[PDB]
Parts: C-alpha cells; sequence; structure tokens
RNA sequence: ACCUCGGAGCAGAACCCAACCUCCGAGCAGUACAUGCUAAGACUUCACCAGUCAAAGCGAACACUCAAUUGAUCCA
RNA sequence: AGAGUGUAGCUUAACACAAAGCACCCAACUUACACUUAGGAGAUUCAAUUGACGCUCUGA
C-alpha cells in the first residue's frame, strides 16, 4: 500500500543518471548553507515550524568610498590590523538612516505593538532621546530595550528630539495588578511645541515606575505622536488604568505615532516608598511558583520500587499514631 | 524478540522521563524536548504532546563519517530524518500574591 | 481601599520576563544535529565574499539586533569590508547595539575551523571587551 | 591478562576501590575521589583480589 | 641544519612594497585568467 | 554433535511469533579513575528473578567504545 | 539598411535600511586536488516611460 507524494519530493529536481559530471559540495558550510535555505522554506509535511510557531546617493557613496580607498595609511592600517571605527560617530549616523528599522524589529521581539495596537506596526521615524538625571551630573539613558532601576527613575527625565505639535506617553504594559489586558498611565503631555517640552499641557502628572516585588521584570515605552493640529484631551490606581489601542483609535485622526523608546525595569527599594506615601496602600509581594510535581495514581501493591516510593504520596513527614 | 519500538505515538500525552522509543539504530532522531539516552532510546524532557516530523539533517562537524558522506552529495541534494519533538502543555510556573505588605 | 485591590495570579506579558529571571525553557533537545537549539539568544555570524554580518537571534527565529558591513554606517569608516578589522568594527558595534538592547548574554557556537581562526577570535574578544558574555547562565528548574 | 586489585587512599583512611590491571604491568598509583575526606587524594596498591 | 641564515630581518618600506606587487599580482593573474576564459568560450 | 548469550534467512509495514533445521559469532578487550552520591518519570525478552534508560539536585570538570563478552541462593 | 534588445560570468537580486548572493584569482597546508585560513579585483551604455551606443540574425 502506497500513497503518492502531495508535492515536489526533495532532491527530486536534481536527480540525474549522472552523477560524477554533476558538481558536489566539498564543503560543510555550502551544505550547511543550502540546508538553512531549505529549514525556511514551506513544506507540505508536518515540519517543526507548525508546531512551535537614489543614483545622486549611490555616486555620492561611491565617491565618498573612493576617496577613502585612495589614502595609504588607512590601507597600512588594515593591513597591519591597528585599524579602529569610532563608535560614537557610527552610532549617531546610523540612527539616521537605519536606525528606525532596527528600532521596529526590537519594538516587534519585545511585542510592544502587539500589546499597544493589536498587532498594528509602524516605523518610529523621528529620534527620540529620554534620559534620567540622576545627581546633578550623570544621566541614565533610556535606549530600546535597555533596564533602568525605578531609584533612577523617580524624578521626571528630558525628552529631547530634533524637529519642528508633539504629544508623549508613557506606559507599563504588565505593570497593572488587576486587569491584564490594561495598563498604567504614567505622564501624558499633549500639544508640545516643538522640541522644547515644558510649554506642553500636563494632562496627567508624573509617576515613578513601581514593578510589583517578584513579580518579574517590567517594560515601560514612551510613544512620541506627531500632531497636526491642536485636539482637546480628556495618585489613584483606578484613573491610571487606561488602553493605548482604544485612546489611539479615537485619536486616529489628527494623531499618527512617530517615535518609540522603551526601558526595562525590575523590583527596587524606591517602589515600597512608592506603594506607601505616594499610593497610600500596602505593597503586593508576588513569587513565581511552579505547578505540582506529576505522581502516578499509587498502587496497592508497587512492584520492584524503592521503599522511598511511599514517601512520594505522604503529605506529613513527621510520624503518626493514629489512635493510639 | 528485544521489544523495541514506538511506545508513544503522535499527538500522545507524555510526561518527563517517558520513553518516547527504543530503537537500537537511529530510526527516528531526537527533536525539540526529547533526551537521547546510551542505548539510542528517546525520552522526553518535558510534559507534552508527541509530534513526528522531517527535518533537514546537519550532523555536528566533529562526526567524521557523516560529514564525509554530506560532502559527497551533489549541489542541490539535502537530507531529511524523522524528528520525535514534546511541544510542552504546562508554563514554567505563575506569579501569584502571598503577602500584602 | 480601592488601591489594595489585586489579582490573585499576576499576568506578565514581557516575552524576555522569564529569560531574565532564567526560569524560561530551552529546547534541550536535538543532540543528533548541530547546532544545538538549548539557548535564549545566539550570536550568528554569516562571512560573505564582500560582507560580514553578525546577528542576534533568538530561539524562535525572530531577530533581535544585527551588524552588517553591508550598512553605510560601518562601509563610510572601513576601507574593505572583508577583513579581520572589519569583523573586529562589526563585534565593536554589535556588542554598543546589544548593550543598548538589554542583552548581557548570548551563545556562540561555531565550527571548528571557524572558532581557529583569528578574525572570530577577535569579534569574541570585542564581545568580551563590549560588555557582553558569550555563555548564557544555567537555568533554574 | 588482567588482574583485580584493591587500591588504598593514603589519607580518609579506611577507603579502598577495585581496579583492573594489567598483570605485567608495575603497582598502580591512582588519583581518585575519597568520599570521608570529600576530595581527590592518591591511592596505592595494596594486593591482587583475583585474576579475571 | 639552518645554521646558514638563522637570522632574518628585513625593513618595513619592503613589506609596503610587498603587499603593493602581490596586489597587482592578483589582478593581473584576474586578468590573465579572464582573457583565457574569454578565447576558450570564443 | 548439541543444551547459555548475540546476529541473518525470519513476519515484507507497531510489538510478538518459523519448532526442527542452514549458517555465523561470544565466554573478551581497550580508555578513564567523580567507572562519585542521590533522585522525578519510564522501558522490559511475553510470569517471576533478573535486565535497561533517565530529568532535576549535591559534589566535580571546563552517569566511556563495543551485538553478545555472562551465573541466583546457600556457603567460604 | 531592418528586427530583437541591455546589471562584473550567472541570477523575473534589489520594497526598501542597499547596487546583493554565488562564481573568479593570488598567498599558506597539500607531490597535487579538495577543505580551511589569510587578501584582492569587480558592474545598472549614455541623455531626457522615451531617443541614440554595444550585441545576435537577415541584404552585397
Ligand atoms: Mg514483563
Ligand atoms: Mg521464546
Ligand atoms: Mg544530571
Amino acid at each position: 500500500r502506497r500513497t503518492p507524494p502531495l508535492g515536489p519530493m526533495p532532491n527530486s529536481d536534481i536527480d540525474l543518471s549522472n552523477l560524477e559530471r554533476l558538481e558536489k559540495y566539498r564543503s560543510f558550510d555550502r551544505y550547511r548553507r543550502r540546508a538553512e535555505q531549505e529549514a525556511q522554506a514551506p513544506h507540505w509535511w508536518r515540519t517543526y515550524r507548525e508546531y512551535f510557531g537614489r543614483t545622486q546617493q549611490l555616486l555620492e557613496r561611491k565617491q565618498a568610498i573612493q576617496e577613502l580607498r585612495a589614502n595609504v595609511e588607512e590601507e597600512r592600517a588594515a593591513r597591519l590590523r591597528t585599524a579602529s571605527v569610532p563608535l560614537d560617530a557610527v552610532r549617531a549616523e546610523w540612527e539616521r538612516t537605519c536606525g528606525p528599522y532596527h528600532k521596529q524589529r526590537l519594538a516587534e521581539y519585545y511585542g510592544l505593538y502587539r500589546d499597544l495596537f493589536h498587532g498594528a506596526t509602524f516605523v518610529p521615524r523621528v529620534p527620540l532621546h529620554v534620559a534620567y538625571a540622576v545627581g546633578e551630573d550623570d544621566l541614565m539613558p533610556v535606549y530600546c530595550g535597555n533596564e533602568v532601576t525605578p531609584t533612577e527613575a523617580a524624578q521626571a527625565p528630558e525628552v529631547t528630539y530634533e524637529a519642528e505639535l508633539w504629544t508623549l506617553l508613557l506606559t507599563s504594559l504588565d505593570g497593572h495588578l488587576l486587569e491584564p489586558d490594561a495598563e498604567y498611565l504614567h505622564w501624558l503631555l499633549t500639544n508640545i511645541p516643538g522640541n522644547r517640552v515644558a510649554e506642553g499641557q500636563v494632562t496627567c502628572p508624573y509617576l515613578p515606575p513601581f514593578p510589583a516585588r517578584g513579580s518579574g521584570i517590567h517594560r515601560l515605552a514612551f510613544l512620541l505622536f506627531k500632531q497636526d493640529q491642536p485636539i482637546d484631551f480628556s495618585y489613584q490606581l483606578a484613573q491610571r488604568t487606561f488602553r493605548t489601542f482604544d485612546f489611539y483609535k479615537k485619536h486616529q485622526e489628527t494623531m499618527t505615532p512617530a517615535g518609540l523608546s522603551f526601558f526595562q525595569c525590575r523590583w527596587d527599594d524606591s517602589v515600597t516608598y512608592i506603594f506607601h506615601q505616594l499610593l497610600d496602600m500596602r505593597e503586593p509581594v508576588f513569587e513565581f511558583v511552579r505547578p505540582p510535581p506529576y505522581h502516578p495514581k499509587q498502587k496497592r501493591f508497587p512492584h520492584r520500587q524503592p521503599l522511598r516510593y511511599l514517601d512520594r504520596y505522604r503529605d506529613s513527614h513527621e510520624p503518626t499514631y493514629g489512635i493510639y | 524478540g528485544r521489544r523495541q519500538g514506538i511506545k508513544k505515538m503522535e499527538g500522545h500525552y507524555v510526561h518527563a522521563g517517558n520513553i518516547i522509543a527504543t530503537q537500537r539504530h537511529f530510526r527516528w532522531h531526537p527533536g525539540a524536548h526529547v533526551g537521547v539516552g546510551k542505548n539510542k532510546c528517546l525520552y522526553a524532557l518535558e510534559e507534552g504532546i508527541v509530534r513526528y516530523t522531517k527535518e533537514v539533517y546537519v550532523p555536528h562537524p566533529r562526526n567524521t563519517e557523516a560529514v564525509d558522506l554530506i560532502t559527497r552529495l551533489p549541489k542541490g541534494a539535502v537530507l531529511y530524518k524523522t524528528f520525535v519533538h514534546v511541544v510542552p502543555a504546562k508554563p514554567e510556573g505563575t506569579f501569584k500574591l502571598v503577602a500584602m505588605l | 481601599v480601592e488601591n489594595e485591590a489585586v489579582a490573585p495570579e499576576f499576568t506578565n506579558r514581557n516575552p524576555r520576563n522569564l529569560e531574565l529571571l532564567s526560569v524560561a525553557r530551552k529546547e534541550r533537545g536535538w543532540r543528533t544535529v548541530f547546532p544545538s537549539r538549548e539557548f535564549w539568544h545566539r550570536l550568528r555570524v554569516i562571512r560573505t565574499q564582500h560582507h560580514v554580518e553578525a546577528l542576534v537571534e533568538h530561539q524562535n527565529g525572530k531577530v533581535v539586533v544585527s551588524a552588517s558591513t553591508r550598512e553605510w554606517a560601518i562601509k563610510k569608516h572601513l576601507y574593505s569590508t572583508r577583513n579581520v578589522v572589519a569583523c573586529e568594527s562589526i563585534g565593536r558595534v554589535l556588542a554598543q547595539r546589544c548593550l543598548e538592547a538589554g542583552i548581557n548574554f548570548m551563545v556562540y557556537q561555531p565550527t571548528p575551523w571557524e572558532a581557529a581562526s583569528d578574525s572570530m577570535k577577535r569579534l569574541q574578544s570585542a564581545m568580551t571587551e563590549g560588555g557582553v558574555v558569550l555563555r548564557e547562565p544555567q537555568r533554574i528548574y | 591478562k588482567n588482574i583485580l586489585v584493591r587500591m588504598v587512599s593514603e589519607a580518609g583512611t579506611g577507603f579502598c576501590f577495585n581496579t583492573k590491571r594489567n598483570r605485567l604491568r608495575e603497582k598502580l598509583t591512582l588519583l581518585h575521589y575519597d568520599p570521608v575526606v570529600k576530595q581527590r587524594v592518591l591511592f596505592v596498591e595494596k594486593k591482587k583480589i583475583r585474576s579475571l | 641544519k639552518a645554521r646558514e641564515r638563522p637570522q632574518v630581518e628585513l625593513t618595513f618600506e619592503e613589506t609596503e612594497r610587498r603587499a603593493l606587487l602581490l596586489k597587482k599580482w592578483s589582478l593581473y593573474k584576474q586578468q590573465e585568467r579572464k582573457m583565457e576564459r574569454d578565447t576558450i568560450r570564443a
């Protein structure tokens, strides 16, 4: 009993009478490469994936490359394996070109889009700089994926973006204690005249991040939206409860997302203070519990089982005396 | 009469430790969350559902004879083997409130 | 107190939550084949006749961060994109990208000859001095 | 051609293990774990138990 | 043995010269092989 | 000549099953010296006795290869 | 003189963040080859979808 294949069977196309004439892999790497190519390709049989799933610009760049290739000193250094590339410069001009798409990839991986906009994706075109000032000299940056302690995020951060109205919103997606889907609002500055952020209307006062102890890592996202024309908007936790999806839906017409910057935070000492005097509540504490270990149904006669078998099914290790 | 074979077919719930298949030779290769014993027997590393799939076979580079076979294949050729997987059914754990401090 | 209203079971939707707590599952099987799937994150390096690319990829196959000589950012300061110093520059820049992405731990799984190569050794050195460990913490059961 | 011999440790005394040795070879000195001192210590051959 | 000339020390400008020669040679041989390929195809 | 163990004809495809016969082989060996300790869950030569695999953990390091290569109780 | 046209050898690679991926050559190991390592050279025929410079077939 045989059933014909439901599609092209692999290795069928290359199957020839003459095999000596055909070129072969001579290296492990060549086969490997072709293997990943096949793995990524869709298949009619059951797979692992199923179950576990400008002209002027070009000319200018070419000219620059030619000029860079012209020098002898750089070539010498390259040969000597001493040549270095400045990280500051490359970062600066990377943020301009290939920045937004990489940020999009990060946001996609962290699943911000699915939680915020219910699957909808946007490219964070405008560069956004958020920094939490610590002391009078130091400042902790907020990149995409960075981890910042709530102690450092106690005060409102400095927001700078080189652009010419705007709005910004900081949201904690997993911060919510009651409703899993819902998020906590932190601070929503609306109608921001250009780069200058101080002039903006304070819809909601700043509240520092409060991830509960033993609740794991919490992600907080700053979302910057471009505003076409002015529009009217609108310590208790209930008031802070919001969904970004609904808010954006109702403000879709006059307001579109432009920038994204997200950081991570664990519980810290400052969170206790946030809970105590600011929220005027007892601090919730969580712990990671695992499901109870599986044991098969106890038998009257455990055969060829060690003595310790019985200890698997007893609740208390202290001795019992029954009626006596 | 060694009684070797598949013990758990596709769609069967397994617990960690459960022996999926005894084989003598590598008929079924270990896939996701499936351990392999000394005797070449396959066992579940996780509690879940057993799946059988066809996956592209890339041997370890140190495995001399397999690499030799690979390097003798034509340019379009890829090798496939049967693989046993366990799709885990339960999450690692949950966070629950213990103290309203 | 309406503030003192908490769910009995806390829900955290962060994809990186359990990984950072080191309680997330890794794919422990695949012993017969190469490479291992037992990682949360992987450094994967593609060597081409014209370009070198280094990638940080999750187990699920989603890409996190990348350093490619194909990009103008790295091109503009490189004499040639196919050498040891190209790899070293890619190493340093990827380390910077990883730090800002918050990824501190990944595994690198080379072929023996690739490991023996000085270029990849210097890439690994760039990883180390970059602040990225090329060994992942063992998960907690 | 092989003999089973007893190996006794210099430290953590009273612990010994049996190992097989080529008959024509010299007396074995090994470095083996001792549970009494909870560390790897030197062991010497005392006598041949049997011939296998 | 190798007591004939154990010492082998050269300058830096000669290394630069060598590198340039090898680069030029690579280009030249590529061009020559191209000529060969063209003529055989023809 | 044979009596125990492993392989093929030999169940064409889960397991098991071809008595008698026709052939082959085994009764070792080599490398370690954590070939330490402990412990979920399982397999099993159709019983039992035997036999097999193994997560996690403690302690180390940065549960060997081989188809069989074997022997209960008593007793010394 | 007409027709067919057009990316380094190849590719209905190029939505874009980009001229990409295999081919090719030199040096080391190899008697060699192959692998690996270490380096090198490479292109959208020109001007505004259109017109004319290169290529192949048809006239003497
Ligand atoms: Mg039985
Ligand atoms: Mg029988
Ligand atoms: Mg273990």
